[PDB]
RNA sequence: GUAUGUCAAAAGGGAAACAGCCCAGAACAAGAGUUAAGGUUCCAAAAUUAUUAUUAAGUGAAAUAAAGAAAGUUUUUAUA
RNA sequence: CAGGCUAAUUUGCGCAAGAGUGUACAAAAUGAGUGCGCGGUUUGGCACCUCGGCUUGACUAAUCCUCAUGGAUGCAGAAACUAUGUAGGGUACGACUGUUCGUCGAUUAAAAAGUUACAUGAGCUGGGUUAAAUACGUCGUGAGACAGUAUGGUU
RNA sequence: GUGCUGAAAGCAUAUAGGCACGAAAUUUACCUUAAGAUAUUUCUUAAAUAUACGUAAGAAAAUAUUACGUUAAUAGGCUUA
């Protein structure tokens, strides 16, 4: 193409940081809402499936908080940052084995 | 460096002076780092260096003799003139109470050497020249740089001597640099006992 | 001299050396062999 | 408006200050430890601290449209320091429009022709503002080889000693103390 | 940069700070580097003006038959030298014919004044290598100043020429003249490629304008004859510029020196021609200053009639 | 730039760093000697009268 | 074709310059106000801010050229 | 038509591996079918967008000559082969063809290429292509047509 | 491309360190143009100097450039060769 859109393949470390903090202040949004529950003995289920197939970002690796999958890349990732909305969407699990 | 260690053994004769670390001012340079100058000198004369000052040098007097040994042996700098240095010293102190020489054989029809003056292309008084008929149109001469002394035993053998290697050693590759020497019959100049395979025919 | 990206030794007296780098350039990696001179190769070009 | 009624005489006036491309520097060097290893400021990071007082940002009253900068003399400009193979292998490159006149020089052959101080003026002039300003402020550094320059009576003084000599610190301090005895 | 790679303004004068004997490298520019990069190529003596006076043949006396140009000397002076430690660099300067008082300036008559020489007519400067190179000040040169053999540079100002087109200024072949041609047989064609070349007419493009009047150099010619009472130097080949037009004559530049016997001959005959050489400049220079001090003063016209 | 407020943000000067170490829980006097000259309404002591009681060793003495 | 968004009909900040990307939806001003994306040696507002390692090639530093070669260097795991 | 995107293809190249040829012996030379790439010269795809010669250059380097140089059971010398540096200068004349291209004659150290709107028509030329005229062949019931041919045709 | 010394790595190595050879390319040199610091025991107190005008030209589209103007051979005429 002779459309230029600039992105480079990987991040800087100031982009790193938000993402990690903006990981982090997700956990505390889900966690506030899931103590206030158990406070009151009650549940609901996306809550309940988050916390079940969801790490936080202190259980994250590196490759799985600044990459993603993507079959049609060599090694099968891709930057994170090249995800539509990826300051606002969530992204923290890949196929296994990738 | 397995040679650093080898304690070097000072012949009768020879003394070895260690001097104090100096720093020359450089303009160009911020900080210059600071070297010893040892001068190994005998019968035959007198050689001088400078070597760098993590460089440790124990000089036993009554014992003859001198070791050396660096500041920190993980460094790839300080390992790599640990064995530098030792050989410059062990040639500096065979040199001066022996003397280094250099065997040149002249092959091939014609090649001869001569060694006479040329007081008009002197570059210091009573420079000798070695003269080399080589097959060219013109004559091949070449002054002895000062401190080597040449000779001539046969017409087709030169025989060069003096106190310093490097400066033996590089005199010889200036000669062997007119005649190097060839693979179908051998002709050329060969420094010391240099030789080269012949060809099918 | 043979000029080649995959530069391998061919004999047990052949050496891999580093040549030609100084303050100006990097350098070259050099096959050089004192038995066979057809062994000799460079890898990279000038 | 009350801070900005008064005296600007001594805001605006144009002061010599004095740095030698030797001297290590611990603030500007990227070794800071052992003492031993501080290095003088690199031909860029030095650039980028004059270019600063060219531009008079260091002032309080700093405008971006009033010449408000100050001189820096700067000596020893030989000893340039510089990190990995710079010298030998960085391009200075200059063109006239010409096809075919591409004119091209590494810094040592630079620093050949025209001295440590010609590499200094270009990379200090390549962090000033682009615009009318520009010939102006560089004209204000002056770059010497060695020692030797005619702004020995320029640079600044407090109590008659140079800044950037041995005991400055101990002159500007005893004046402030004795600046004190008034209501 | 307005010219090469100094960003230096044009108004500081650092060179005296830069100096060698302070352990700082000797530069590759300046007057110094110059001279060191020029030294074998610079003469050793200076030159002489002289007037082209026409073009003719010298015949041998076995059947030689080689063409020559006849420049003659014109009373032609030592005026000036110039030395490292006041110009920067060595050269003579040379005189060649008269000129009228009225019509030189003041500047150059108080010029003249203070050397105790007649006001010339034109002057040029010829480098020499040393010190050894300089001459007495009012001494005259003579066509034995060169010997028959030797090698010379001319230079003069070539023939003007005018406005000339691109066949005469730069040997453009030009266009047809029958098979169609419409109104251009002399013309320089295309000036330029499109757009892909920059959509301009490229620096250097050779068009036509003024051609000659430059000045222009023959380098290596031979001295065929040398006659004092006529006052002309014979040298082989051609030279720049019309008949009547003031040359430069040197010891060639790309050739070895002339022998140190016979360039100490030449130096030798202006002691004998000129012993009063330096009390005829001093008596001149001590006039100077008295007259120049009653100029002063305004009393110069009772010096005047004093006399 | 395009508007006044941009302007006024590029041409920003932070404020003296003694101005910025501010007190908690409580007020607080520093001693702030100004990098200025002082105007000649600042007497010296030397040309107070010896009944002024104003007259009292430096600020920086009184710290 | 399908799903989602933007542009189209959306200015503003970031991406050197930029219809479609990352933020964010311009009623008008004031403020060293609080922030987003994005950044903080100089151009140019903000760190020459701290910690641990690697690189010596200006590699790289806001658009990853491949297979491959190799006494470049570091680490780990075996081993003499 | 040109420019842009693309690179299947190319009369454009490189690297890797090495069946095999080289009396012997893989790598002097040679290199099946292949793999990994560069480049933007050819023929094409898309549809963002509706010739040749002469004169005069500039630039690239993947080099025909000239300069330095490694390898060469296959470098005795000479000449040539291959390869590494290197673009300063040169690379001409004629016959045929509208020709770039190509074929040929005869010299030469050599008679190499490419980009630039397949450089250059507000600088020239108009032979080719080329509207009106006309004929031939072929096609069409015909008016006419043709990637045909021929003579002529406001630059 | 070709070396000397020589270790890291007891050897080897033109690898680090210390020295060197080496091309129609480069740089210098050479030539022209531009640049205009500087020089002269230079001139100038209302000038030095320059221009205009006239005779011209080593110059020439204009312009510019280089000479001369009676204390003068600048152009023309005349005379001689
Ligand atoms: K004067
Ligand atoms: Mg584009
Ligand atoms: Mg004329
Ligand atoms: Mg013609
Ligand atoms: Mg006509
Ligand atoms: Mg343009
Ligand atoms: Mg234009
Ligand atoms: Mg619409
Ligand atoms: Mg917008
Ligand atoms: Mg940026
Ligand atoms: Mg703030
Ligand atoms: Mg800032
Ligand atoms: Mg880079
Ligand atoms: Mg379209
Ligand atoms: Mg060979
Ligand atoms: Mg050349
Ligand atoms: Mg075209
Ligand atoms: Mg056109
Ligand atoms: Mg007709
Ligand atoms: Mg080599
Ligand atoms: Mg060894
Ligand atoms: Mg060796
Ligand atoms: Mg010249
Ligand atoms: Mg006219
Ligand atoms: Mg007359
Ligand atoms: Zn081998």
């Amino acid at each position: 193409g002779g459309l230029l859109w600039k992105i480079p393949w990987r991040m800087s470390k100031f982009q790193k940081l938000r993402q990690r903090r903006r990981l982090r202040a997700v956990d505390n949004v889900v966690a506030t809402i899931e103590n206030a529950l158990a406070k009151k003995g009650e549940t609901v289920k996306a809550v309940e499936r988050w916390r079940a197939e969801m790490p936080t970002e202190a259980e994250m690796l590196p490759k799985d908080k600044y990459t993603i999958f993507d079959r049609k890349e060599k090694r099968y990732r891709k930057g994170i940052h090249k995800l539509p909305k990826w300051t606002r969407v969530s992204q923290r699990v890949n196929p296994p084995g990738y | 460096s397995k040679l650093g260690r080898t304690p070097l053994s000072i012949p009768p004769g020879v003394e070895i002076t260690i001097g104090e670390p100096f720093v020359k001012r450089d303009m160009t340079q911020w900080k210059q780092q600071p070297k010893r100058k040892i001068t190994v000198q005998g019968p035959l004369g007198q050689l001088e260096m400078d070597i760098p000052d993590f460089i440790k040098i124990d000089h036993d007097a009554e014992a003859r003799r001198a070791t050396l040994s660096v500041a920190n042996r993980d460094e790839k700098e300080q390992r790599e003139m640990w064995g530098t240095t030792w050989a410059y010293l062990n040639r500096f102190i065979m040199g001066v109470s022996e003397g280094h020489t250099a065997v040149l054989r002249l092959v091939g029809i014609g090649y001869r050497a001569t060694i006479d003056t040329r007081p008009e292309k002197e570059e210091y008084p009573g420079q000798q020249f070695v003269c080399l008929k080589l097959g060219f149109s013109h004559p091949v001469e070449m002054g002895v740089p000062k401190g080597m002394k040449a000779s001539t035993p046969q017409p087709t053998r030169i025989l060069l001597e003096g106190i310093n290697r490097e400066q033996v050693m590089t005199f010889a590759a200036d000669i062997r640099r007119w005649r190097v020497p060839e693979p179908y019959k051998g002709k050329g100049i060969f420094v010391n006992g240099e030789t080269i395979k012949l060809k099918q025919k | 001299m043979k000029v080649h990206s995959a530069i391998k030794k061919r004999c047990e007296h052949c050496k891999v050396v580093r040549r030609k780098a100084n303050k100006r350039q990097n350098g070259y990696l050099y096959i050089i062999c004192p038995a066979n001179p057809r062994h000799k190769q460079r890898q990279g070009y000038r | 408006m009350s801070q900005t009624v008064g005296a600007t005489r001594l805001a605006y006036s144009r002061v010599w200050h004095h740095i030698s491309a030797v001297t290590p520097h611990p603030t500007l060097s990227t070794i800071k430890a052992p003492s031993e290893a501080i290095t003088p400021p690199s031909l860029g990071r030095l650039a980028s601290r004059i270019a600063t007082i060219l531009m008079g940002k260091h002032k309080p009253i700093w405008d971006p449209s009033t010449d408000c900068g100050d001189y820096v003399v700067v000596t020893n400009c030989a000893g340039l320091y510089t990190t990995g193979h710079k010298k030998w292998r960085k391009t200075y490159y200059r063109h006239n429009t010409r096809p075919g006149s591409l004119q091209a020089i590494t810094m040592d052959a630079l620093m050949e022709k025209h001295g440590g101080a010609e590499v200094l003026r270009k990379a200090v002039s390549g962090m000033l503002p682009k615009n009318r300003l520009r010939d102006k402020r560089l004209a204000r550094l002056k770059a010497f080889e060695g020692d030797a320059h005619p702004y020995k009576e320029n640079l600044v003084r407090f109590g008659g000693k140079v800044v950037g000599a041995p005991g400055w610190e101990e002159a500007v301090k005893a004046i402030r103390e004795a600046d004190m005895e008034r209501l | 940069v307005k010219y090469g790679w100094s960003t230096l303004p044009k108004r500081s004068r650092p060179t005296r700070f830069n100096q060698v004997t302070q352990g700082l490298p000797a530069p590759t520019s300046g007057p110094a580097a110059a001279l060191k990069r020029r030294e074998k190529t610079t003469p050793l003596r200076t030159g002489v003006l002289a007037v082209k006076k026409g073009m003719t043949v010298f015949m041998g006396r076995t059947g030689a038959r080689i063409p020559c140009t006849v420049l003659q000397l014109d009373r032609v002076q030592v005026v000036a030298n110039k030395t490292r430690a006041k110009n920067g660099y060595w050269a003579v300067q040379v005189g060649l014919g008269e000129r009228r008082a009225e019509n030189v300036g003041a500047p150059q008559l108080g010029y003249y004044e203070a050397k105790g020489i007649p006001p010339k007519q034109t002057l040029a400067e010829f480098k020499v290598r040393n010190q050894d190179g300089l001459l007495p000040v009012g001494v005259q040169l003579f066509p034995d100043w060169f010997h028959v053999g030797q090698v010379v540079d001319v230079r003069g100002i070539t023939r003007g020429m005018g406005f000339a087109g691109g066949m005469k200024r730069h040997g453009f072949a030009g266009q047809e003249a029958s098979h169609g041609n419409s109104l251009n047989h002399r013309t320089i064609g295309s000036v330029g490629g499109s757009q892909g070349s920059g959509s301009r007419v490229l620096p250097g493009k050779k068009m036509p304008g003024r051609m000659g009047a430059q000045q222009h150099t023959v380098q290596n010619l031979p001295i065929l004859m040398v006659d004092n009472e006529l006052g002309i130097v014979v040298v082989k080949g051609a030279v720049a510029g019309h008949k009547g037009a003031v040359v430069k004559v040197q010891d060639a530049v790309k050739k070895a020196p002339p022998p140190e016997e016979f360039v100490e001959a030449t130096k030798q005959l202006l002691n004998e021609r000129f012993p009063d050489a330096e009390e005829k400049l001093q008596a001149a220079r001590k006039l100077h200053l008295e007259l120049k001090e009653a100029r002063r003063q305004g009393l110069i016209d009772s010096l005047i009639k004093n006399g | 730039q395009s508007t006044a407020n941009r302007t006024k943000r590029m041409l920003n000067i932070p404020p003296h760093e003694s101005f910025l170490n501010v007190p908690v829980e409580g007020d607080r006097i520093i001693f702030n000697p100004p990098s200025s000259e002082a105007s000649v309404y600042h007497t010296p002591f030397k040309f107070l009268p010896r009944s002024d009681p104003r007259r009292r060793a430096n600020i920086y003495k009184l710290f």
